[PDB]
């Protein structure tokens, strides 16, 4: 009762061997050459007939494939809720700002 | 055209200006910085191509500059930026005139301070030190118990020393105390295995004596009336005590062996912050810094640029925890560039070049957490790490010729449509 | 006097060395790809012409 | 260590011999005799006097980082370190009650970029 | 080894202490007084015993 949910957005520098043992398989946009290349190996159903679509599709649009569904197919998902975020700086808005200033000794107490 | 301005102009977030396009000069080109400045860039292209002067442009335009006219001259701005410059090349750019008041910090090889009691052991064991010997581990043993002595000693108060503390400690007592082991002669008598001085005296701790001045030992001689043998470590340190005296005798590094501050004295522990805020600009209040490079010798840049990039991720790290405390993130960030990266980032090399990577490897990685950005700049891509360059998002190029560079390039950036790929050598002078 | 028949749907866990000994085989529709691989491996006349019909055989065919 | 009759044992610097060191070095560090060619008060080195300083200085050194006290002085919430009695207390910090469906999260932002393969591999 | 006082080395078949082995060993094989636990002849293997077996098999083979 252990399973997997690889993720990356770089295949071609990951170990083969565990690509060799997922059945299903989900991609969006995938613009770089290598990395169409190396799908369409792995892939027969996903031969020339598919594997043009990648580069050519939407945000919030994905293409599956494998045993669980009915057929290849393509799909297009839904916003979900509540979103994630990371809560990182804006470094373009911290400099408009003015000029600060520092107790550099309290920061040394910690060093 | 009233489409294309409809579409570059008024469908963005956070304008930053950039320049115009290759079609349409009547027209203007705008991102979203706070994506292009928050994360790791990348910068390449080749001679003549005209990136430095590109590079100014866009630090210019960071700063709020336009035709050599500060625009916020009543008030200074946040932006903290720092350069390691080799050529010399930059200082020229922001050297506004006097009535614009545009401050700025300039250092190199003669207003610096960067003393040699901020390390760890590999750095000392490079400069001071070589390994072509064979009893090389006892003279090392002996340099790092010297050197723990003396941190014990000029510091007492504190505990749990090593040979990597960074805390005052002289070197000259260091050689004086080396010397006096290499001219060491003990006595031979009944209860007299000990050092034997001129006087006929005993010494109890070496530590408390050598570290002043020199002696006058003994004859080492197994007569019985004197019987005295040689120092168990005296003729053995020959090498290494001439490497030093001549070290030191260096009259191009005073800026790091007797760095003196302005009053004319030297450095102790208590001036540890000073030599940070010139590093960041807080002690001008200006916006900027530059690091020469040129006029500095040939052997010690890579540890140079380890120790500065070590001591800003520190100040980064602890400022954003003190402000975090306060359920906040910093709002001190920095910007950093790095230039001929080929020479001291190499893709391989042997123990040289091996400090700075590390120190800089780092900040590739959690820099982005702490408000801490790169800049990398070069013309060789196939000769620097892929590792780094792996981690930057936003590329950008210009003209390219060499074919190497072409395929380990296309090898990577994720938008290459076949189609551009091609135009790379076709491109002008001044089009990215 | 005696012989054997073995039976599965997850072969690629079964033990090679009893499968390198059977002779003749049997096969019906294979949708995962882990086991088309394993089997392929094996089989002694398996022309690629018929590497491709396992997917998309019907109900009941063999 | 001793050169002399019956002296085929390590030496002290308060001139006795050692007897086994699986009971006496774990206690703590140990003074010992000069190497002197003296018939009278010989001495040697051992096979291992000069040869492990970098190894040892690695350890002082990372023993030291702070950053990784939740690997070397972990310590429960009466404050104290862990034994080996509490190994099931580690598992149920990633499982948590078979029953009512959990969900464990971990970030990686804040660990070193040197022990992360160790931890992953461990977990 | 004996593990008795002041018998920290090994200890012959014939009741013989060792002092340098190296003026010993390559000369020949020797004899020691087995690792009999009784505190009369308290004695306990060497920390090298029982392993150079196939390393010292191949040597007498070539
Ligand atoms: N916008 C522009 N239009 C036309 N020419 C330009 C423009 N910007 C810069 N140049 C030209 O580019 C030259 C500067 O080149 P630059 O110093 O950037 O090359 P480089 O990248 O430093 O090459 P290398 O590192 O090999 O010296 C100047 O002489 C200038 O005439
Ligand atoms: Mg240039």
């Amino acid at each position: 009762g252990v399973t997997l949910m690889v993720v990356s957005q770089r295949p071609s520098e990951v170990s083969e061997t565990i690509f060799s043992q997922c059945s299903n398989f989900i991609s969006l946009r995938l613009t770089n050459a290598v990395d169409q290349t190396y799908v369409k190996s792995l892939l027969p159903d996903l031969s020339a007939g598919l594997g043009d679509l990648l580069p050519n599709l939407a945000q919030g649009e994905f293409l599956i494939v494998g045993d669980a569904p009915l057929m290849p197919t393509v799909g297009h998902f839904a916003l979900p809720v509540p979103e994630p975020h990371s809560r990182s700086v804006n470094y373009l808005q911290e400099w408009n700002s003015g000029w600060r200033h520092v107790d550099f000794d309290s920061v040394i107490d910690r060093w | 055209p009233a489409v294309l301005e409809g579409i570059f102009s008024h469908q963005i977030k956070s304008p930053f200006a950039l320049g115009t396009l290759g079609i349409s000069p009547d027209i203007k080109l705008k991102i979203d910085g706070d994506r292009f400045f928050s994360k790791h860039v990348a910068v390449v292209g080749s001679t003549g191509s005209g990136k430095s002067c590109a590079v100014a442009k866009i630090l210019q335009t960071a700063v709020g500059i336009e035709s050599k006219a500060n625009a916020h001259k009543a008030a200074q701005k946040n932006s903290h930026i720092v350069i390691f410059d080799i050529h010399a090349e930059y200082a020229a750019a922001f050297n506004l005139e006097a009535g614009e008041a545009f401050t700025l910090n300039l250092l190199g090889v003669d207003n610096l301070r960067l003393p040699y009691w901020l390390m760890n052991a590999q750095e000392l064991e490079q400069i001071f030190i070589e390994s072509n010997e064979h009893n090389s581990h006892n003279q090392i043993s002996q340099f790092r118990h010297a050197v723990v002595r003396n941190k014990c000693k000029h510091n007492p108060t504190l505990t749990n020393l090593s040979f990597d503390t960074p805390v005052y400690f002289s070197i000259d007592e260091v050689v004086t105390y080396l010397e006096n082991m290499n001219n060491e002669v003990i006595g031979k008598l009944a209860g007299e295995g000990k050092p034997k001085l001129a006087n006929e005296t005993l010494v109890s701790d070496r530590d408390e004596l050598y570290f002043d001045a020199v002696q006058s030992f003994i004859v080492a001689s197994q007569a019985a009336a004197t019987k005295a043998s040689n120092g168990p470590f005296n003729g053995e340190f020959d090498r290494m005590i001439l490497r030093l005296h001549t070290r030191l005798a260096d009259p191009r590094l005073q800026f790091l062996f007797y760095p003196k501050k302005e009053d004319g004295e030297d450095l102790a522990t208590g001036d540890f912050a000073d030599v940070v805020r010139q590093f960041v600009g807080y002690m001008t209040k200006s916006n900027v810094s530059i690091i020469d490079l040129s006029g500095i010798p040939f052997e010690v840049l890579s540890i140079v640029v380890s120790l500065i990039s070590r001591m800003i991720f520190d100040f980064g790290f602890h400022y954003s925890k003190n402000r975090h405390v306060g359920g906040a993130v910093s709002d001190v960030p920095i910007l950093v560039v790095c230039e001929e990266a080929h020479n001291y980032l190499p893709r391989s090399g042997g123990a040289a070049y091996d400090a700075s990577r590390k120190s800089i490897e780092r900040i590739a990685k959690e820099g982005r957490k702490y408000g801490v950005t790169l800049m990398v700049v070069s013309q060789r891509p196939s000769e620097v790490s892929e590792t780094i360059f792996s981690q930057c998002s936003n590329f950008i190029s210009l003209r390219l010729t060499n074919a190497v560079d072409q395929t380990y390039v296309k090898s990577l950036l994720p938008d290459l449509s076949a189609g551009l790929g091609d135009l790379l050598p076709n491109l002008a002078q001044g089009e990215f």
